[PDB]
RNA sequence: UAUUUAAUUUUUAUAAUUAAUAAGAAAGAAGAAUAUAAUUUA
RNA sequence: AAAAUAAAGUAUGAAUUAAUAUCAAAAUUUUAAUAAAAAUUAAAAAAUUA
């Protein structure tokens, strides 16, 4: 499928959202209930 | 049901037989001893002309 | 804006009824088919066709002038004799001619529908004969003979008009 | 695979779907209309004699069923009943000029007097007249008549009574004695206590008022008018078999049958041995539901008269 | 239950024979009085052509 | 030779079925009235003379 | 080129002219002064038994154009918390 | 069973009706059909009934009862009385989805110990850029989404005019929801992630590693409000980057996913309450979770 | 052996044995003009026909339109027809082109731009 | 098969087969009742059916409707013949009840409008009749059956006469129900059209109308009938009735079959 | 290799009114290539 | 099925093959033996690759 929603990528934005601090996040989530 | 070849090989063997009408096909139906009823034998009720002469 | 949330507007000032109608007999509005034609030898078809598989789906039937064509010609359709349409008396003679041109000029034929044609050359008349006897310059000529002019291009002559110049 | 043309399911499920008593998309095309008119011997008459109005219902005009009569009257074949079918027929002429159209009604009453005694038709039929022509004197005057001749009112004299009490102006109280003796007598019989019934007798005749009035449905003039039914196969029925439109040699068989005594069949009766069930008959199409109905010589006129006045319109016969 | 308005005997705590005939009230179908008025059957009830 | 006489065929009639017939019975009466016009000929009139014909 | 969509391909553009041609009705009874929406008689029996005798119900939708008016206008009010703070049970 | 049950309309009428059956004479309703003005088109053999014990006693017993027994029959009042336009009907309305990006893996647990393997997909700016009704036509409604604000220069030129004319901020991609007409919200709406509940099921439309796949089923795992994420208890195959059409998953197998026993939907969308600043709100305390599967 | 595709004479009204008659002819023909064909008889025993021309003809067609047209008023198809009839009675020649080429030629007599650049019935150094 | 909008209501589009793809029709085919229908004339859908209520064909039947504009909503209507304030009496009609009891075929909401006065009655009267085929006369709740004929009246054939006393020799006949003491024939001297007459536990009298052409049977199963109705009428006034021997109407029997060998 | 299918014709803001079971300026590397749309850089 | 090698490419440039019209797609029946033969109904766009 050659549409633009489907080929267009958000790679570069990606730096917006901080993913290795949300991962860390529910990681203390996760340590906190005792997982 | 038994189908008979045409009408004439059609008969009432109950007192409860009666003649019924089977769309345009003629029968025989017998509301006690079911293995009584007969279908004269004939077209499909529902046929098109190509699938059914 | 013309139709729905304002339906008075277009009957108030037949001055931009005219110049709607006008500008959009000057792009073609009723012909999207030659928005899309680049050589008049093979006249696309964009605008007209669909397929299943999606060809031209953005292309596809667009209304475009739809509502405001048929909506402006339900401006003229009144003819009951209960009352005459009320833009109409409020046109300069000129102005009706133009109005008239505008309608000849929208449609893809080139020629304006009956009951318009028939109402506005109708209400043309009776204005010229009222003020045919009263003052009047060599140019309400120019402005009735482009009238007679416009009535034989839609194809009715006016008999009236045409005895009334010779 | 389109499922909008080769839906996936059964034939097996799907063919209680093929329509085998189908209706809307019609087998008769209007070619053949006309035709089976004919071959059901039918006869296109002028617009004076009668009519199939917007019913598809043959009505005779009055000033046709008058003169009917006035051939007819000592035919042996004539009945009692068909005097009062006449004046039945007279009313509405009866109503709008009660002066000359009222003799007419006194023909057929001395008439019928000196053919047939005296009978209840006859009286119930008059009497009916003069209650839509507005003269109450003239209906108790015949009231008198039919209990000193030892005729006993039925239910419909005294429903004549309660229509002329009306329709004359005058107060309720008169319609309601009448009503209430009737009811004495035993001639109406009424389920609800006598207020509310005489309610319902009240509100069934205000919505029928009469031919002059501006509101009931005999105050309503407009009948599509035909030669001929515009459907010929039209069903008062259920079933084809129970079509409105049948022969005249079949219209005659059930007069027969009808007037022949009962020895076969209950009648007069609510039970009918015999149960309606057309969907239990033959279903499949006669050659004449191909070929169209068969052809029989079209009524013909031999010699009519030369049609003087063909330019006139005759009007429409309420009169 | 399943079953339908009519022929449901009270809403306090067929495929054989498809079409009916309506029901006059049973005390008015016993012999139904024979009234004329111009030519429609008139009743306390109903109205007919004959 | 018998695409053309059917395309001249056609043509006579329609040209009839204006005035509320068909070949079927203008070529029975034009034999009857031994008028003797090929039905060229009746082509050549019904389009170039529609009075005439 | 099959029969069906050719057929379809001419007459797509003939329906959306009628249906256009319906509309104009609404147009002429605008112009003259009198704006309504043409309504639509609530329909009271779609409840049934079929021959089966089982529930058959029939499911009828009324779109108020002037209310869709108003909802492509303005924002709905505040979405109410017994919503989001609470999950939806499964 | 797949099959509802089979109804003909030659077999609605009068006799085979629940309620009462109600004849239209369109100024009123009456359970008496309407006798015809001009009675010279009667039919033979055809009564009129302007009274009848039979049918007006049922209806007189059925009536009287409703309003005894209120609490009996308040099932019964769906007939007399229908829901209004807007305020979401269970069986009517769709709402529009929303455009997400597949951002990461991750790894969590339930209440008891076993190890989920969510995908995190991220909705950085959700917008109402379009309206598109074709003519006029029912069910033809459609509200195109928005999605990652975008610098000017991003796009061919003939894009930036599409968003130029709409007025809407520019946006990397959009994508259309087909929608019932009391599902709009006005051009140009901050759509959240509350959007969704969290113990939903959603219709995932993205593009496989290459056409695009449909995944129905899907229920939702976790939300965060605060990152504007979304978890879900699967593994796709996708590139991460790849935008994500998520969708309400309608109905499973006969059931509605919207309904008093599982739940209602912030219906045309959710709105945040004004009183909240996601600013002074951290990223814990606005987690979302869903109830134990 | 091909099928044939050559063009039918058209199906005609069934006739009912009384055509089996001499002196009663199976052509049916009684028309509106009917009665302005008179017949004479030559000596040849050929016959003589004398009728109205093309244009008297057309003319009564034209006063039939128009005259069916009166109450409602004409539509654009009727006054096209109307127009050509008219044309077409006083022809004198034989009309080679489109008949919408003249209007497609003179549409900027409708349509009127502005000013600047707008046309008028002369133009070059004005 | 189905794309575009997809209402969440389980299955509309299944019994057509699973798509949406063509609806723009406002014609389908049609057995009798069904929506094209709507303009020809049926005994049965001209009483029981509204004729702006007609819809779409066969298979495709709608299960989902969905138009715009305005709802109109009209007010239910209004029962007739009931003045307000009356406070009616309420009846409990059960299927613990069997239907040989006269509770099942009457009134379920009585009013004092609908109470007859004429003849004694404290509750109106029934609105539903049972139907069945009466072989036998036999004495129901009649005390009396009194059959009158002037002998001086007289012809050959088949005539009313012949009928009545045959329905004489019917009730007087070996296998009748009825007692052949209650039975009283009468030789009247003057010109008397031949009357049968019943008098009931009321002391009020009915006569069967003797129709011209009538024959024996009608006249048995005219008195059945009449008979019921009255009974219902009588159980209106508070008289206590007793059961009856015999079951015309059978209600607690099955259709039985005799055996095979 | 002819037919026949399956794919492709290199970002289409958007997709389904029907058939059957869809297309805006262009070619090197799609990566300045060691997975950041520049890790500060002479 | 991972690993190694080989396929857009500039240049060079053969061989089998070749009755053909810009082509021959789908189905049904018939005809002296597949019948790309007939007849009927039908609905096959171009390029490139497997
Ligand atoms: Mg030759
Ligand atoms: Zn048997």
């Amino acid at each position: 499928t050659n549409r633009h929603f489907f080929v267009a990528r958000a790679n570069a934005f990606f730096s917006r959202l901080p993913i290795a601090r949300v991962q860390r996040s529910l990681a203390m989530e996760a340590v906190r209930e005792g997982r | 049901p038994q189908m008979v070849m045409s009408r004439d090989e059609l008969k009432l063997r109950c007192e409860y037989c009666r003649f019924e009408w089977i769309h345009d096909t003629l029968c025989v139906r017998c509301p006690a001893q079911p293995s009584h009823d007969q279908r004269e034998m004939w077209l499909h009720s529902t046929w098109m002309w190509g699938k059914q002469q | 804006a013309l139709v729905r949330e304002q339906p008075w507007r277009l009957s108030a000032s037949p001055a931009l009824f005219i110049q709607v109608l006008q500008f959009m007999a000057l792009i073609k509005v009723f012909e999207p088919n030659k928005w899309f034609t680049f050589s008049d030898h093979a006249p696309s078809n964009r605008a007209d066709y669909r397929h299943a598989i999606g060809v031209n789906h953005s292309t596809a039937f667009w209304g475009t002038g739809e509502e405001l064509y048929d909506f402006m010609v339900e401006l003229l359709r009144v003819e009951d004799d209960g009352r005459i349409p009320t833009m109409l008396d409020l046109c300069t003679r000129e102005q009706m001619v133009d109005l008239l041109s505008g309608f000849c000029g929208v449609m893809p034929c080139g020629k304006a529908v009956g009951d318009v044609f028939k109402t506005i050359t109708d209400a043309f008349l009776r204005r010229v004969r009222n003020d045919i006897s009263g003052p009047w310059s060599a140019h309400d000529w120019a402005i009735v003979e482009r009238m007679y002019l416009v009535t034989v291009l839609c194809d009715a002559g006016n008999n009236e008009i045409l005895q009334l110049l010779l | 695979k389109n499922l909008a043309w080769r839906p996936k399911m059964s034939e097996r499920t799907l063919e209680q779907f093929v329509p085998l008593h189908l209706a809307f998309p019609r087998r008769h095309p209007n070619s053949w209309q006309e035709r089976q008119f004919h071959l059901l011997g039918y006869v296109k008459w002028p617009k004076e004699i009668g009519f199939y109005n917007a019913g598809d219902n043959f009505e005779l005009t009055p000033q046709a069923a008058y003169r009917i009569y006035k051939q007819n009257c000592d035919e042996t074949f004539w009945t009692r009943l068909h005097n009062e079918k006449t004046i039945i027929h007279l009313l509405p002429l009866v109503e709008q000029d009660p002066g000359t159209n009222m003799v007419l009604v006194d023909d057929i009453f001395r008439h019928h007097l000196k053919r047939f005694g005296a009978d209840h038709y006859i009286y119930n039929a008059v009497m009916q007249a003069a209650a839509f022509a507005k003269d109450f004197p003239r209906c108790e005057q015949l009231l008198a008549e039919m209990r000193g001749l030892g005729l006993e009112p039925n239910a419909q004299s005294y429903v004549n009574m309660m229509l002329g009490a009306r329709l004359t102006g005058k107060p309720r109280d008169q319609a309601e004695a009448f009503f209430r003796e009737g009811i004495k007598t035993g001639a109406i019989s009424a389920v609800m206590r006598l207020d509310t019934e005489f309610q319902m007798w009240m509100n069934q005749l205000e919505r029928l008022g009469s031919f002059k009035a501006k509101v009931g449905y005999l105050s309503v003039n407009e009948e599509g008018a035909s030669p001929m039914p515009r459907d010929m196969w039209a069903l008062w029925g259920w079933h084809r078999t129970e079509a409105k439109f049948i022969s005249r040699k079949q219209m005659i068989s059930e007069q027969v049958q009808n007037r022949v005594r009962s020895g076969k069949e209950l009648v007069g009766t609510v039970y009918q041995k015999a149960r309606r069930q057309p969907w239990a008959k033959y279903n499949g199409m006669f050659p004449y539901d191909y070929n169209g109905p068969a052809r029989r010589p079209a009524a013909s006129f031999v010699d009519a008269p030369t049609p003087t006045h063909n330019a006139e319109v005759c009007g429409t016969a309420y009169a | 239950e399943a079953i339908s308005h009519a022929r449901r005997v009270s809403w306090a705590p067929f495929a054989q024979e498809p079409y009916f005939e309506e029901e006059i009230e049973a005390h008015r179908k016993h012999h139904r009085p024979d009234v004329y008025i111009y030519k429609y059957n008139v009743s306390p009830t109903h109205f007919s052509l004959r | 030779a018998h695409w053309e006489r059917a395309i001249v065929r056609k043509n006579v009639d329609s040209a009839a079925r204006e005035h509320g017939t068909g070949w079927q019975h203008l070529r029975n009466e034009l034999g009857r009235q031994n008028v003797m016009l090929l039905p060229r000929s009746q082509q050549l009139l019904a389009q170039y003379e529609p009075l005439a014909f | 080129d099959s029969f069906k969509e050719h057929y379809h391909r001419v007459h797509l553009p003939r329906r959306l002219a009628l249906q256009r041609y319906a509309r104009q009705q609404s147009l002429r009874n605008a112009a003259k002064g009198n704006v309504k929406a043409e309504e639509v008689p609530y329909k009271y029996n779609r409840w049934w038994v079929n021959e089966e005798h089982e529930f058959v119900h029939q499911y009828a939708f009324v779109e108020d154009p002037e209310v869709t008016k108003a909802k492509r206008e303005t924002l709905p009010p505040v979405t109410r918390e017994n919503i989001w703070k609470e999950p939806q049970q499964t | 069973r797949c099959y509802p049950s089979l109804m003909r309309e030659k077999d609605r009428d009068m006799y085979h009706c629940y309620y009462p059956y109600l004849f239209d004479h369109g100024d009123k309703m009456s359970l008496y059909p309407k006798i015809p003005e001009n009675p010279r088109e009667w039919q033979p053999e055809q009564l009129q009934t302007t009274y009848d014990a039979i049918r007006e006693d049922k209806y007189d017993a059925f009536i009287r009862l409703r309003e005894k027994f209120p609490e009996l029959y308040q099932d019964t009042r769906a007939w007399d009385n229908p829901p209004p336009f807007g305020e979401f009907n269970m069986f009517y309305s769709v709402r529009f989805g929303m455009v997400g990006v597949k951002a990461f893996t991750c790894k969590d647990y339930d209440e008891l110990g076993n190890q989920f393997d969510c995908t995190a997909f991220w909705f950085p700016d959700n917008q109402v850029v379009k309206h598109s009704t074709r003519n006029g036509e029912v069910g033809t409604d459609k509200v195109y989404v928005g999605a990652m604000n975008v610098p000017v220069e991003f796009h061919k030129p003939h894009v930036a005019a599409f968003y130029k004319a709409a007025g809407v901020p520019v946006k990397h991609v959009c994508a259309g929801f087909p929608i019932t007409p009391d599902a709009y919200a006005p051009v140009g709406t901050k759509l959240d992630v509350r959007h969704f509940k969290p113990g939903q099921e959603v219709t995932i439309t993205f593009q496989n590693t290459a056409a695009a796949e449909t995944y129905q089923g899907v229920p939702v795992w976790r939300i965060d409000y605060k990152n504007s994420l979304i978890y879900l208890p699967t593994l796709l195959d996708a590139d991460v980057g790849t935008y994500v059409r998520f969708s309400d998953t309608i109905n499973t197998k006969g059931l509605t996913l919207w309904n008093e026993h599982r739940g209602l939907p912030a219906f045309p969308t959710f709105i945040p309450p004004e009183d909240e600043d996601l600013s002074k709100l951290a990223t814990d305390e606005c987690q979302l979770k869903s109830p134990p599967l | 052996p091909k099928k044939d595709r050559r063009f039918r004479v058209q199906p005609l009204p069934s006739l009912h044995a009384n055509s089996l008659a001499d002196d009663t002819p199976l052509v049916t023909t009684t028309r509106t003009l009917s009665p302005n064909f008179r017949a004479f008889a030559l000596q040849d025993g050929g016959v003589f026909f004398t009728h109205p021309s093309h244009e008297q003809v057309m003319r009564v067609g034209q006063n039939i339109l128009a005259e069916e047209t009166k109450a409602t008023g004409m539509t654009s198809m009727d006054t096209y027809v109307n127009s050509r009839i008219q044309s077409i009675i006083a022809e004198n020649t034989v009309e080679n082109v489109a008949l919408s080429h003249w209007r497609r030629r003179h549409m900027w007599n409708l349509v009127r731009t502005h000013g600047k650049l707008q046309r008028h019935w002369g133009v070059s150094d004005a | 098969n189905l794309k575009g909008l997809v209402y969440p209501l389980p299955y509309y589009a299944m019994w057509r087969g699973n798509h949406n793809k063509y609806t723009y029709n406002k014609s389908t085919v049609c057995l009798w009742g069904e929506g094209d229908t709507r303009s020809m004339y049926h005994q049965h859908y001209a009483h029981a059916k509204c004729p702006t209520d007609y819809g779409r064909g066969g298979r495709e039947f709608e299960y989902l409707t969905v138009k715009r504009g305005k709802m109109l909503q009209k007010p239910l209507p209004r029962v007739q013949y009931v003045a307000e304030g009356s406070k009616p009496v309420w009846l409990f009609k059960s299927w613990h009840t069997p239907l040989s009891s006269p509770s099942m075929w009457e009134r379920e909401v009585q009013y004092a409008e609908h109470t007859p006065e004429h003849i004694g009655a404290k509750r109106p009267l029934a609105v539903v009749a049972p139907r069945t085929m009466h072989r036998y006369l036999f004495l129901m709740h009649m005390e009396k059956v009194t059959i009158t004929v002037s002998p001086l009246l007289f012809g050959y054939g088949h005539t009313i006469q012949k009928a009545v006393l045959d329905f004489y020799r019917r009730a007087i006949s070996a296998r009748s129900p009825f007692p052949k003491d209650k039975v009283f024939l009468f030789y009247a001297i003057d010109h008397i059209t031949p009357r049968i007459e019943v008098t009931w536990l009321d002391g009020t009298s009915y006569v069967p109308p003797v129709l011209e052409g009538a024959s024996s049977q009608d006249l048995i199963q005219m008195v059945m009938e009449e008979a019921w109705l009255a009974a219902d009428r009588m159980a209106a006034e508070g008289r206590v009735l007793n059961p009856l021997a015999i079951d015309d109407y059978k209600w607690d029997q099955l259709v039985v079959f005799k055996k095979v060998r």
